[PDB]
């Protein structure tokens, strides 16, 4: 996997570059521009869960309107990014690990969220790649696993820095759980899995998705081409198909189903030996969503989906 | 003559079992309800000596 390792690479020493040309922005004056564009940059990506469709296109323009130069509105006062470099190189920071951080504590909690912020997310980067970079980058920090690739236990570093490589949240005292840290994992690949397959619909835009639905198939390829981990990967690969299986058969037809008669020859007796029955939780509703599908032939459309209704009220 | 009767007779029942492992197998290995998993562990133990009823 050095191709990906190295674009992996490419994105995360590029987003450092970014830690390094905003370091003047850690004055009495200063500090509270700082909060209003982390402010301003940060609130309308919590309400995209919390809104009708009909009025989802203003968070949109809102978000399109500070990022482009334009003013918006926060609180009272208006606020911009115009003659602003590190401003604007600063929201594209906070903006693009605020749609990670609601993948990790809204989409974790409720899994029909994920497709609301995935269109916002997917109309963004496409007006900005800028941002896309920095949205991959901050999800392949926070969630390696969506990378994907899989951390390894290294002789030579402290336990504690390994386990925050895993995606483990860890305050200064001690390490998260296991059960919560499966629910941020799965959250923020269900947002993933949601953004390679939504479109923004407005707009009139000529060109490809910026994310398209190719990165879907190598990522399915790639966790299937490595030893699976013992709860992550059943767990994962799960609500990823669930949430992406449905546009994944209809672009591909045959080689789809070619790769999901494989998993339960092969790649399902592959987690029985690794897995001890007191977590089988994962391994077990891995079958169920399947066997359904494996006889309907069709994968359900992910509970949440965003239909025309939506768009109109 | 008995010889022959007694030959003829023990590759009949070993035919007769044979076969049926042989629906087993194929009705295993092609039943939707059974996860991929199981059914390489089936095809490695029925896909070769012929096993007891």
């Amino acid at each position: 996997q050095d191709i990906t390792m190295q674009w992996y690479q490419q994105l995360q020493d590029a987003s450092m570059q970014c830690v390094l040309t905003f370091e003047g922005l850690t004055d009495s004056q200063a500090k509270k521009i700082k909060m209003d564009l982390q402010k301003a940059a940060t609130i309308p990506v919590s309400q995209i869960s919390t809104i009708a469709g009909s009025k989802l296109k203003e968070i949109f323009d809102k978000i399109h309107s500070l990022l482009s130069g334009k003013p918006v509105q926060s609180g009272g006062r208006s606020v911009s990014v115009t003659l602003n470099p590190q401003g604007l190189d600063f929201v594209q920071y906070k903006l693009a690990e605020k749609f990670v951080k609601q993948g990790e504590e809204e989409v974790a909690s409720h899994h029909e969220a994920a497709f609301p912020i995935a269109v916002v997310a997917s109309g963004i980067w496409e007006l900005h790649p800028r941002v896309g970079d920095l949205i991959l980058a901050h999800l392949h920090k926070k969630c390696p696993y969506s990378v994907p690739f899989y951390p390894t236990f290294k002789e030579g570093m402290a336990l504690e820095d390994y386990q925050r490589m895993l995606g483990y949240q860890v305050k200064d005292s001690k390490v998260e759980q296991q059960d919560n840290f499966l629910k941020r994992m799965s959250g923020m690949i269900r947002l993933y899995a949601a953004i390679i397959q939504l479109r923004w619909p407005y707009g009139n835009r000529q060109e490809i998705h910026p994310h398209g639905l190719n990165h879907g198939w190598r990522w399915l390829a790639q966790i299937l081409n490595m030893e699976p981990l013992s709860d992550v990967t059943a767990t994962l690969l799960f609500d990823f198909l669930e949430v992406c299986g449905n546009a994944l058969m209809k672009q591909y037809q045959v080689q789809f189903w070619k790769m999901l008669i494989l998993i339960k020859e092969d790649y399902f007796p592959r987690i029985e030996a690794i897995t001890s029955s007191g977590q089988m939780g994962s391994f077990i509703r891995l079958k169920q969503f399947l066997e359904k599908c494996l006889q309907h032939k069709d994968i359900p459309v992910p509970k949440g989906f965003l239909t025309s209704s939506f768009w109109r009220s | 003559r008995q010889q022959q009767q007694q030959l003829n007779h023990e590759a009949s029942e070993l035919l007769e079992i044979a076969h049926i492992q042989d629906d087993l197998l194929e009705r295993l290995v092609a039943d939707p309800r059974i996860p991929e998993e199981r059914k390489a562990e089936i095809e490695e133990f029925l896909d070769g000596p012929i096993r007891t009823l």
